[PDB]
């Protein structure tokens, strides 16, 4: 099985009749999808990994200043001006300062003065374009009628044998139909980039940490950036945003970096969704995936078999699910082949009539084996009942009171 | 994540030895202390050390404190094992192996994937 | 200190329960340590056996049964290895492990277990 | 010759991360650095279940620790009147053809 | 004020409550930091495995 | 600047073709333009198939739809993928960008076999 | 938009080489950049540069910073090569080609129109 031991699960009913059954996946929430005739199935979105993706811009928030130079002229002769104003990679300023007899010159008042200092980005941010032509989603399934994981030893495990399968969904491909075998094939036409992950979002990548930032919010930045295109020293944009050179008392004017910025940022983005994970592909953790499901090829396992007559035998305690529900697991203890479990609860034992409600529709044994346990959930009513299997010689009666 | 191991046939003593150990099949980096562990010719299990794979903080044994150096490299997938300065006695069979450290799982706190395991001497030649 | 000891060697008829104790040293308390068991075949890479840390709180190898319990006598702080069903194919060395207060793993010496006929 | 008063960290770095949880019915879970200083330290619940390893459902109990240790600091000193030493230049007219001093 | 290798002056009320871990004193080679929560964030949801 | 080329590939007839280019490493594959040249000895090369991505991607003039083009930006390489081998399409293959100051570098010559 | 390249077989080591290639189809002063590349056989593509039919602007390889000088005649509807104080080693297959940089949806900056080619070596004997 699975889709038990979390707490957002989710439970649907399918219309008698009716082979459309919608949900929606979330990331760290499960659906338990039930019909009337048809098994109960386990859905979960479990991946969201984004992948193959071109930077936008560069934001730069550890800058290193160098090379710090000044050119200037007296009041009455015109504007200062330094060669390195016309490279890309300085930075400069015009200022007036004092100027006069004392210092170089036989006129007072203010000249002007132009400072450059060569500059340079130590560490630098990344902002990624994530087209919806690359993102795959992941949808796990698990129908009930099994004990945890058998012979496959992983939760996973594999795709490989019934009751398990994964689903990769992707726009530009979002229907998908599994084949579970044996079951039938569960069809689920998702609805992929318009549940969630609009086109606002940028894959940033900051210091290995990852987020998912909004169009424009992204774009005004106040940093040293470069364009989406990746060469040997760059060409950095706005890098007077990280600079300043501001004035003094007066006689000269002082150039200083504005220092890291990397935690300033990280206070930026808060509440933003967050995709720490890596592996060379962003793996998100935020979910909204609208999907449909289709139960038309898909059959309950247990109509052709025959009761199990080898009475059960209880394995574990029965624990109380975090809604309600009941769980139980048996060896059975008897080579009757593939026989049909029967599973009931019982407010009595005149008659085990039916009481509430049963989530594993149907419980199967698998093997021919000698001993093999099952694992199936029940809904309890609300109060005092009990819970007996198996035929009525050799019962198995648990007092269980529900809310 | 099925572990192979690859390492040299013998080493004279007091020189450096070198193990090699592939994951092959869990990308590191992702977090899981990957560690290494020994058996020398049929005693218990004697521990070296282990090294985070997010971080890559190493934490060594208290004995074996001056002679190891534990390396990580996740552009390959690989982490490595140098141990400086043998001696005869550290003739042993090695295991690189899996562990977890933040989980919520106390099973995984163990050794859950072991690797295939290599066996090295500390004899002369021939 | 902060060492493990068991003795070398075991033996039982198939059939019957083996338990395999593991005795933790003076400075730990069993009751909040979680006990980690590995099952070594003689030249086969030793596996994760069983983990146990209270009839509540365990978790056993990917494909060992349930024949394989777990127990703890807080009484002298000794973890125990039950094994039940004993068929010939449970002749192994078994090893047992905690860790210390700087997380340090600790392993323990550890019995040939011997399944006789 | 100032004193300082309060320093502040602005860039620190965690090392030595761990956890320990167990699943409930079984108390509150414990670390042994927990108690040690220079540590951070956060006890919350988790969902566990058969799937995980136990006998019952529920909220489980976890806590995580990590060594705090710091990179970077800034110290904050005070200003006493013991050194305040304010320099006043002077300078008379009637002579001194150019230049401040 | 120094923070990294420039200074400012900084009215105290001011100074005395930036949310960021402190220590009181000089303590040169292994301070006893003040409210080390402050840069350490921990994000837990429900789920399993808090960050 | 340079960029780097398979020299051997084998194929069976009805599989999918992968083409590698590794761009090197002062280039970033995910943002040049790639062009895909083919040549038979004794014929000029004719441009094959241009590539982008898979929203910004040009084929030739009667080239199949067979051909597509992908990248890997982790690796830093561009592909050419061709499904449903047909014999007619054997030749060597060429890849080509153009750099900051719009220099054309072309490959080593992929030599495609179908067996 | 056929394009005939044609020229000498043999040129003689330390002497200018020339190469020259018409339109036959399409007027140079349009916008289209024109242009050669050559290759060994066997050896890879090595661009040799372009002219544009509009400014008469030129850019090469630069290995061959002084090498080569690219001629053009607009009225006639022709363009040339004149690589000059060529070497030995300079034996190749030379290749006529028409490409595209002013933005016309860019598949075509690629050289989409090739010509035939013309094999040329450096030798003395």
């Amino acid at each position: 099985i699975r889709c038990i031991g979390v707490s957002n699960r989710d439970f649907v009913e399918g219309m008698s009749g009716g082979t459309w059954v919608d949900v929606v996946l979330e990331h760290g929430g499960c659906v338990t999808v039930m019909a009337q005739d048809k098994p109960t199935v386990d859905i979960e979105l479990v991946t969201t990994t984004v992948s193959n993706m071109a930077e936008v811009r560069s934001y730069c928030y550890e800058a290193s200043i160098s090379d710090m130079a000044s050119d200037s002229r007296c009041p009455t002769q015109g504007e200062a001006y330094l060669d390195k104003q016309s490279d890309t990679q300085y930075v400069c300023k015009r200022t007036l300062v004092d100027r006069g007899w004392g210092n170089g010159c036989g006129l007072f008042g203010k000249g002007s003065l132009v400072t450059c200092a060569k500059f340079a980005c130590s560490k630098k941010m990344t902002g990624k374009s994530i087209q919806p032509e690359n993102l795959e989603y992941r949808i796990m399934l698990s129908v009930h009628g099994s004990q945890h994981s058998g012979m496959i030893v992983n939760d996973t495990g594999h795709e490989t044998d019934e009751n398990r399968a994964k689903v990769e969904i992707t726009p530009n491909s979002p229907r998908a139909e599994a084949t579970l075998g044996g079951f039938g094939s569960l069809g689920l036409d998702c609805e992929p980039r318009t549940g969630l992950d609009f086109s606002d979002l940028y894959y940033l990548t900051m210091n290995n940490k990852h987020w998912l930032v909004h169009k424009e919010w992204f774009h005004d930045i106040p940093l040293p950036w470069h364009a989406g295109a990746d060469t040997g020293t760059p060409h950095w944009n706005n890098k007077e945003a990280l600079v300043e050179f501001k004035d003094a008392h007066a006689k000269r004017q002082t150039v200083v970096v504005l220092g890291s910025q990397e935690g300033a940022v990280h206070t930026a983005l808060a509440g933003a969704l967050e995709a720490e994970m890596d592996g060379a592909k962003g793996r998100l953790s935020s979910g909204h995936l609208k999907c449909r499901l289709k139960m038309d090829k898909l059959r309950l396992k247990g109509v052709s078999y025959s009761l199990c007559t080898a009475a059960f035998t209880f394995t574990k305690i029965p624990a109380e699910t975090l809604h309600g529900t009941v769980t139980v697991e048996v060896q059975y203890a008897g080579t009757d082949g593939p026989c049909k479990v029967p599973a009931q609860m019982a407010v009595d034992m005149q008659t085990l009539t039916p009481v509430g409600r049963l989530i594993t529709a149907n419980p199967v044994i698998t093997e021919s084996t000698e001993n093999s346990k099952m694992m199936l959930e029940l809904d309890p009513p609300f109060g005092d009942s009990y819970i007996v299997i198996g035929v009525g010689e050799k019962k198995i009666t648990h007092h269980w009171h529900r809310s | 994540v099925q572990l192979q191991e690859s390492g040299p046939g013998l080493v004279k003593p007091s020189e450096t030895l070198s193990l090699t150990c592939a994951v092959s099949g869990y990308s590191i980096s992702s977090g899981y202390y990957w560690g290494w562990i020994r058996q020398p010719p049929g005693k218990g299990l004697e521990y070296i050390g282990y090294i985070s794979g997010s971080s890559g903080s190493t934490y060594y044994n208290p004995s074996l404190k001056s002679r190891v150096t534990i390396s990580k490299d996740t552009s390959k997938n690989q982490f490595s094992l140098k141990l400086s300065s043998v001696t005869a006695a550290d003739t042993a069979v090695y295991y690189c192996a899996r562990r977890d450290r933040v989980g919520s799982y106390p099973y995984y706190y163990g050794l859950d994937s072991w690797g295939q395991g290599v066996l090295v001497t500390v004899s002369s030649a021939s | 200190q902060s060492v493990l000891t068991q003795p070398p060697s075991l033996s039982a008829s198939p059939g019957a329960s083996a338990r395999l104790p593991c005795t933790l040293s003076s400075d730990l308390s069993v009751g909040s340590k979680n006990m980690y068991w590995y099952q070594q075949k003689p030249g086969s890479a030793p596996r994760l056996f069983l983990y146990y840390y209270s009839d509540s709180d365990k978790q056993l190898g990917p494909g060992v049964p349930n024949r394989v319990s777990g127990s703890k006598e807080t009484s002298s702080n000794t973890a125990f290895l039950l094994i039940s069903g004993l068929q010939p194919e449970d002749e192994a060395d078994y090893y047992c492990q905690v860790y210390d207060g700087s997380a340090n793993d600790v392993f323990g010496s550890g019995t040939k277990l011997t399944v006789l006929g």
